[PDB]
C-alpha cells in the first residue's frame, strides 16, 4: 500500500500498538519541556517539535544515538529541505521523525552484541575468563577516552542510574544528594564489573530476539 | 453613560487620565525600591510621570506560589485548574471550584468557567455534592454518568459587582452569567 | 577502543534520558492525557482526531 501503512507495518502494534502510543506522548510531554513544565498561560501543542527535544525523544523511546549521530540528523533534517527552500527548517512532524526513527534504529531491537564487543576490547579475561573491567579504570576509561565525560557528569549519571537522586531532575532541587554519589562510586559499583553486570544496571528490559520468516 | 458621569467626576477633581498607555519602568533602570518616577508608553508619544506611591489592580491571577505548588501536586494545570463538571479533579480525592478552575477542552467551552457565576451558588451546589458523599441519611450515590460530562449545566445565581466611585457615588451592578 | 567506549558512554546517557523522560511522563501523564483529549499529533490528528 501507501502513505504511512509500511511503516506502520514495520512498528509493533501499527496504529494502536502500546508502544505507538507510548511514543506519541514523549511528543507532547517534550512539547510541554520546549514551552516549559511551569507557564500560566493556556497550554499549547501542535504537530512539531524542536530539534533539540528529537535525541530526548530518540532516547525516551530506547535508541542511542552518539553525539555524532544527533549532529548528523539535525544536519539531515535542516539540509534535506534546504535547497528547494532556500531556507533552514527545524519544526519536524511525526511522520518524517517516525521516518528519521526507522532509519537510524538498529535493525531490529536493541542487541548484546555491541556491548559483548566493548568489554571483550576493553577487558581482561577474569578469573572467571569473563571480559572484565576494573572500577576506577572503566570509570577513567570512561571520563577521558571516546567522547568525553565531566567527572561531575559521570557522578550525577551514576546517582540517576542506581536511582540516588529525586527523579525526573527537572522541576526540584537536589544538591543534598550528590555527596552520597562520592563514597556510593565506591559502594555500588562492583570492584569487577562485566557485561553482566552493566546490562543488569541499564537493563530491566529483557531485549528478546526478533524473528523473521514471514518477511518478503 | 456612567463611565462618562465618572471620567467627568474625575475631571472636577483633576484626576490624571491615560488611555491606550503601558507601564515602562518605573525608576527607568536604576534601584526600584522606592518607587518615585514612572514611564509610560503610548500609541504616539513618550509619558513620564511622578509617583510618590503606586497601586495595582493591573491583573488577577492565581498565585504564583499556589500555582506552583498545584504543579508540584501534577494537578492538571492549564493555566488555569481542571476540573471535570461535578469537581473531580484528577484525583478522586481532591475537588476545585471558583474562577481559578476550568474545564478540559472537550467541554469545548474554554470561555465559560466558574469565573461567570456567582459565588454562592457554586459553594452550595459543590456542598450539595460533597454532603452526598459525607451524608447517609441520603442514599450513597454513583459516580457521574458520562452524559453529564457532555455538558457544563447553566447554573443561574447572579454574580454581583458593586462598588463606591470617585466623587462619593454608589454603584450596583448584576448580570446573567455571560460572555 | 574509542568506539568501544563510546559505546558504553552512549547506553549510560541514553538509560539516564530515557529514565528522565519516562518519569516526567508519568506525572504530566494526566496532563498529556488531558492534552491528547483537546488535540492529536498531525499523523492521528489527520486520521484520528
Amino acid at each position: 500500500g501507501e502513505d504511512l501503512t509500511p511503516f506502520y507495518g514495520l512498528v509493533s502494534g501499527g496504529r494502536e500498538g502500546k508502544f505507538y502510543r507510548e511514543l506519541e506522548d514523549y511528543f507532547y510531554y517534550s512539547q510541554i519541556r520546549s514551552q516549559g513544565i511551569d507557564t500560566m498561560e493556556t497550554r499549547q501543542v501542535s504537530e512539531h517539535i524542536c530539534l533539540s527535544e528529537l535525541p530526548f525523544v530518540m532516547r525516551a523511546i530506547g535508541f542511542y544515538p552518539s553525539e555524532e549521530k544527533i549532529e548528523d540528523m539535525f544536519n539531515e533534517i535542516k539540509f534535506s529541505e534546504y535547497v528547494e527552500t532556500g531556507k533552514l527548517i527545524d519544526k519536524i512532524n511525526l511522520p518524517d521523525f517516525l521516518k528519521v526513527y526507522l532509519n537510524h534504529r538498529p535493525p531490529f531491537g536493541n542487541t548484546m552484541d555491541g556491548i559483548q564487543n566493548s568489554f571483550n576490547v576493553l577487558g581482561y579475561t577474569n578469573s572467571e575468563g569473563k571480559k572484565a573491567i576494573r572500577r576506577e579504570d572503566f570509570l577513567n576509561l570512561l571520563l577521558t577516552k571516546g567522547e568525553h565525560m565531566t567527572e561531575e557528569e559521570m557522578i550525577d549519571c551514576f546517582s540517576t542510574l542506581f536511582g540516588l537522586t529525586p527523579e525526573g531532575w527537572k522541576s526540584e532541587p537536589a544538591a543534598t544528594c550528590i555527596n552520597g554519589p562520592e563514597i556510593c562510586l565506591q559502594k555500588e559499583l562492583p570492584e569487577e564489573i562485566t557485561a553482566e553486570i552493566f546490562t543488569t544496571e541499564i537493563l530491566g528490559l529483557t531485549l528478546s530476539d526478533s524473528s523473521e520468516q514471514l518477511i518478503q | 453613560d456612567v463611565e462618562s458621569a465618572v471620567e467627568d467626576a474625575l475631571s472636577a477633581a483633576g484626576v490624571t487620565v491615560f488611555h491606550d498607555a503601558l507601564l515602562a519602568q518605573w525608576n527607568h533602570g536604576q534601584h526600584p525600591d522606592p518607587i518615585y518616577n514612572a514611564c509610560f508608553t503610548t500609541s504616539t508619544k513618550p509619558i513620564r510621570l511622578e509617583c510618590s506611591a503606586f497601586f495595582s489592580f493591573y491583573k488577577k491571577n492565581v498565585d504564583y506560589e499556589t500555582f506552583k505548588a498545584f504543579n508540584d501536586a501534577c494537578l492538571v494545570y492549564d493555566g488555569r485548574l481542571v476540573i471535570d463538571t461535578t469537581f473531580h479533579t484528577n484525583d478522586i480525592a481532591i475537588r476545585a471550584a471558583g474562577s481559578l478552575t476550568k474545564f478540559s477542552n472537550r467541554y469545548y467551552s474554554n470561555e465559560w468557567t466558574h469565573s461567570n457565576f456567582s459565588s454562592k451558588e457554586i459553594g452550595f451546589q459543590l456542598a450539595a455534592a460533597m454532603l452526598s458523599l459525607f451524608d447517609p441519611t441520603l442514599e450513597p450515590v454513583t459516580e457521574p454518568p458520562a452524559d453529564l460530562d457532555r455538558l457544563i449545566p447553566m447554573y443561574k445565581g447572579a454574580k454581583i459587582q458593586g462598588g463606591i466611585l470617585p466623587g462619593s457615588y454608589h454603584y450596583l451592578h448584576i448580570s446573567k452569567p455571560a460572555i | 577502543i574509542e568506539m568501544a567506549v563510546i559505546y558504553l558512554q552512549k547506553l549510560l546517557r541514553g538509560r539516564v534520558v530515557q529514565n528522565m523522560m519516562f518519569e516526567g511522563k508519568e506525572k504530566r501523564l494526566e496532563l498529556i492525557l488531558e492534552l491528547r483529549t483537546s488535540h492529536a499529533l498531525q499523523e492521528d490528528d489527520k486520521l484520528v482526531k
